[PDB]
C-alpha cells in the first residue's frame, strides 16, 4: 500500500527539510516533464513502483498491467488509484526518472527490470543514481532514471 | 504598490510580481524596525 | 487580474501567512540592499597601494628611489535562478473533494492551491537560508549530492581567506580548551578601523548549552557566556555583542561583524518565493504550478569571519 | 464680512465636491491619476479636478452619449455645462452599476 492504512500516534514535527523524501507514498518522479505521456490501466495486483507488463485475459475483459519485466516490459507504474483499482503506466518510450523498487548497489551501476518487476544489477533499461535505501525489511527503494531499451 | 494596500489593484501578471517584492521589503522593514535584540 | 486569474488572487490573500526568514536576525537593517537582477553578475573595483622596498635617505646627490605599487582588485558577485514544480487541485474542482472538516484527497496526497503554494514556500524559504549560512544547496542531510553552483557564490561559513579554527577530538567537551582556539582566532581577527561595530555570534545548540554553565573552583554570578562577551567586547570598542543559535549549524561556532563596510549582503529584489505565470492543465482535476526564487550576493572582506570547528571524535 | 462669509461658503461646497470626485476616483479609476502624483507631474488643481472627471465619463458613460448628448466624441474640449451632466449620467451609471 502506497499510503500507510495504520494511522499515526503522534503529530510530525514540521521543522526539518532534508531527507523527507525517501518514502514509499512519494508518487511520480523527482523531475517530471509537462510534455509526458500518461496512461491508466486495470491494475491486476499491486504493480505501484514496479515495471509492468501488459496481460490479456481470455478475451471477455479488456486487458490489463500486471507486475512484470523481462521482454515483455511495456511501462512503468509511478501512482495507482487504490478506489478505482487503476494503475498510472509511464510507457518504456517515454523516459523516467524517480524512485522504483530495488531487488534485495551503487551510483553508475546498469540495471534491468525482473519477472517480478523489479530492478537489479546486469539488455539495460536504467542507471542507479543512488544507493539502495531500505523501508521495510525487504522493500528496498533506488533512484534511478529509464531511458528505454538498448542492449 | 503592495499588496497590503487594499485600493492596490494590480492590471497584469509584471505588476503583481512587483507588488510582491516591494511586500517582500517592507515586510523585511518592518521587521528590523520591531526587532528588540537581547543585548546580554 | 484577479477576476481573469484565480491563483494570483489565492496567493495576493495567503502570502501574509508566510512567516519571515529567520536569516534577518543575522543581518543589520543597513547590512541588506536589494539589487534589480535575476541571473547574471555584479561587479566592482577596489584600490590598494603598498610599499616595495624600505625608504631612501636624501643625502647628498642620488638618483635611484625606492617605489610605492599600486594595484587593483575587481570584485564580482553571482546571481542564479531556480525553480520548482508543484501539483495541486484544479480551482473548479475542489467541491467534489471538500470533506467535513478538510480539502483534498489523502488517499493521493493532493490538496488546494493555497494551502500547497504556502508549504511549497515554507520548504523553499528554509532552503534558502540553509544557503546564506553554509553556503551550499543539498536536500540530503549528509551534505552530499550538492548543486554544482557558479564561483562567486559563497555563504557566511564557507567563506574562503578567514580565519578558522578546530578544537581537537580529545577536547571536545573541554570548554576552557573551545574557548582557547575562541581567543586565538579572535587575536588573529584584522577588523582594524572598522573594529567599532557591533559584533554577531552565531553557535550551535550542542555548544550553546556549553557556554551557559558558570565560568571555571567556579566564580559565582560569571557564565562562560559572559566571560565571551567581554573578550569580544575588548576588540569591539565596548559595543554590543549578540549570540544566536541555530540548528542548522554543528560544532560550529561563527564570529563576524555587524558592519557594512566589512560585510554587505545584496540579494536580489526576487530572491524570494515567487509564483510563476504558467500553470500546467489537462482533463482532469491535477495542475501545476511553478515558483520562482533567486539565490546569491554575499559580499565580505577577507580575515573578518571567525570560523571554529569542534571535531567531533 | 458676509460677502466673504459665502465665498467660504462656495468654497467649502467645491472642496466637498472635490473630494468626493477625488475618493470616488481613487477607487474607480486607478491609482496613477492621484492628486500628489499628477501635483508632482505639474497640473493645477481645476485642470486635475476636470481630467479626473473627464476620465470617469470615460469609464462608465458609453461613447454613444458622449457623441450624441455631447455632440463630439471627444471629451478632450466640452467642459462646462455639457462636462456637468456628463459625470451626473456617469454617476447615475455607477449608481446602477
Amino acid at each position: 500500500m502506497k499510503n500507510p492504512q495504520q494511522d499515526s500516534g503522534l503529530l510530525s514535527n514540521s521543522i526539518d527539510f532534508r531527507d523527507q523524501n525517501l518514502i514509499f507514498s512519494n508518487s511520480g518522479g523527482v523531475c517530471t516533464s509537462s510534455k509526458d505521456k500518461i496512461e491508466n490501466y486495470p491494475a491486476k495486483g499491486y504493480p505501484y513502483k514496479r515495471g509492468v507488463k501488459l496481460s490479456f485475459g481470455d478475451g471477455t475483459t479488456e486487458l490489463e498491467v500486471e507486475a512484470g519485466g523481462g521482454d515483455d516490459l511495456y511501462g512503468v507504474c509511478s501512482d495507482i488509484d487504490e478506489f478505482s483499482g487503476m494503475a498510472t503506466v509511464i510507457p518504456i518510450t517515454n523516459n523516467f526518472t524517480g524512485y522504483l523498487t530495488l531487488k534485495k548497489v551503487n551510483p553508475g551501476d546498469k540495471l534491468n527490470f525482473n519477472q517480478h518487476g523489479e530492478l537489479e544489477k546486469v539488455s539495460v533499461n536504467a542507471i542507479a543514481l543512488s544507493k539502495a535505501h531500505k523501508l521495510t525489511e525487504d522493500l528496498f527503494i533506488v533512484l534511478a532514471s529509464v531511458f528505454g531499451n538498448r542492449a | 504598490a503592495s499588496l497590503l494596500d487594499s485600493n492596490f489593484v494590480p492590471i497584469n501578471f509584471t505588476e503583481f510580481v512587483q507588488a510582491i517584492s516591494n511586500t517582500y521589503k517592507q515586510r523585511r522593514i518592518q521587521f528590523y524596525e520591531n526587532l528588540k535584540r537581547h543585548k546580554r | 487580474l484577479f477576476d481573469e486569474n484565480y491563483y494570483a488572487k489565492a496567493v495576493a490573500n495567503i502570502i501574509g501567512e508566510v512567516k519571515d526568514p529567520i536569516m534577518y536576525k543575522w543581518f543589520s537593517p543597513d547590512q541588506i540592499e536589494d539589487v534589480d537582477l535575476q541571473m547574471g553578475y555584479q561587479k566592482t573595483v577596489k584600490w590598494d597601494a603598498f610599499l616595495n622596498a624600505n625608504p631612501t635617505t636624501i643625502a647628498n646627490e642620488v638618483n635611484t628611489i625606492s617605489t610605492i605599487g599600486f594595484s587593483s582588485e575587481v570584485v564580482r558577485l553571482n546571481y542564479l535562478k531556480l525553480q520548482y514544480k508543484f501539483r495541486h487541485l484544479k480551482q473548479t474542482s475542489e467541491k467534489f473533494y471538500t470533506s467535513d472538516s478538510y480539502i483534498g484527497d489523502i488517499n493521493n496526497n493532493l490538496l488546494p492551491f493555497a494551502q500547497a503554494y504556502k508549504l511549497a514556500s515554507s520548504e523553499i524559504i528554509k532552503l534558502i537560508n540553509h544557503f546564506v549560512l553554509t553556503g551550499t544547496v543539498s536536500i540530503q542531510k549528509d551534505g552530499k549530492n550538492q548543486k554544482r553552483l557558479l564561483p562567486n557564490m559563497y555563504g557566511l561559513l564557507n567563506m574562503p581567506e578567514q580565519i578558522k579554527e578546530e578544537v581537537a577530538s580529545g577536547d571536545k567537551d573541554k570548554m576552557d580548551k573551545i574557548f582557547e582556539k575562541i581567543e586565538a582566532g579572535l587575536s588573529k581577527l584584522e577588523l582594524g578601523d572598522e573594529f567599532s561595530t557591533p559584533m554577531m555570534v552565531i553557535v550551535d545548540p550542542a555548544t550553546s548549552l556549553k557556554l551557559v554553565k558558570p565560568y571555571a573552583a567556579a566564580s559565582s554570578c560569571e557564565k562562560w557566556e559572559d566571560v565571551l562577551i567581554q573578550t569580544i567586547k575588548a576588540i569591539n570598542n565596548r559595543e554590543d555583542v549578540y549570540i544566536e543559535t541555530s540548528n542548522l549549524l554543528k560544532h560550529k561556532i561563527l564570529i563576524y561583524p555587524l558592519n557594512s563596510e566589512l560585510i554587505k549582503f545584496k540579494p536580489s529584489k526576487y530572491m524570494l518565493p515567487t509564483p510563476n505565470e504558467q500553470v500546467d492543465k489537462d482533463s482532469t482535476d491535477v495542475a501545476h504550478s511553478y515558483i520562482d526564487f533567486v539565490l546569491g550576493g554575499l559580499l565580505a572582506t577577507r580575515k573578518t569571519i571567525l570560523q571554529v570547528n569542534i571535531k567531533q571524535s | 464680512v458676509e460677502e466673504r462669509e459665502r465665498i467660504e461658503k462656495q468654497l467649502l461646497l467645491e472642496a466637498e465636491r472635490i473630494n468626493e470626485i477625488d475618493t470616488l476616483a481613487k477607487a474607480h479609476l486607478s491609482n496613477h491619476f492621484n492628486k500628489e502624483v499628477l501635483l508632482a507631474k505639474g497640473y493645477t488643481l481645476k485642470d486635475i479636478m476636470q481630467a479626473q472627471r473627464r476620465e470617469l465619463v470615460r469609464k462608465f458613460v458609453p461613447i454613444e452619449q458622449i457623441k450624441a448628448i455631447a455632440k463630439v466624441s471627444d471629451i478632450s474640449h466640452i467642459d462646462g455645462e455639457i462636462l456637468e451632466q456628463l459625470v451626473s449620467l456617469a454617476k447615475v451609471n455607477i449608481k446602477l452599476r
